[PDB]
């Protein structure tokens, strides 16, 4: 749910 | 008639197949998505706004894979390869975006229609 982003 | 500026389209539901790209042994896209960008763990009792999860593209490897597929900056990805990301986890999402069973991720996304035109809109 929380703040976590990522590139792929 | 045809296109009226100032009126919200709310969410354009469009399917876009974005395919990972060649980096040697790497097949990847290079764009960035936020599942948590403006949130926290504390919303999940409600899932942010019910089934929200807060999944939204916050960047793109431009002139690359995503955007050519029809992706751009500021897009809410609801599912990939037909796999509703809302009931699944970010890592789970990570799995099916970048495994070795696809060559491409078919997305259910939600467009604002305000594609890349670099609009500096920032509200905290």
């Amino acid at each position: 749910k929380e703040n976590l982003e990522s590139m792929v | 008639m045809s296109y009226i500026p100032g009126q919200p389209v709310t969410a354009v539901v469009q399917r876009v197949e974005i395919h990972k790209l060649r980096q040697g042994e790497n097949l990847i896209l290079g764009f960035s998505i936020g599942g948590g960008i403006d949130q926290d763990p504390s919303q999940n009792p409600f899932s942010e706004d019910k089934t929200d999860k807060g999944i939204y593209v916050t960047r793109v490897s431009e002139g690359g894979p995503a955007e050519i597929a029809g992706l751009q900056i500021g897009d809410k990805i609801m599912q990939v390869n037909g796999w509703d990301m809302t009931m699944v986890t970010h890592d789970q999402a990570r799995k099916r975006l970048t495994k070795r069973s696809e060559e491409v991720v078919r997305l259910l996304v939600t467009r604002q229609s305000l594609q890349k035109a670099v609009q500096q809109s920032m509200l905290s």
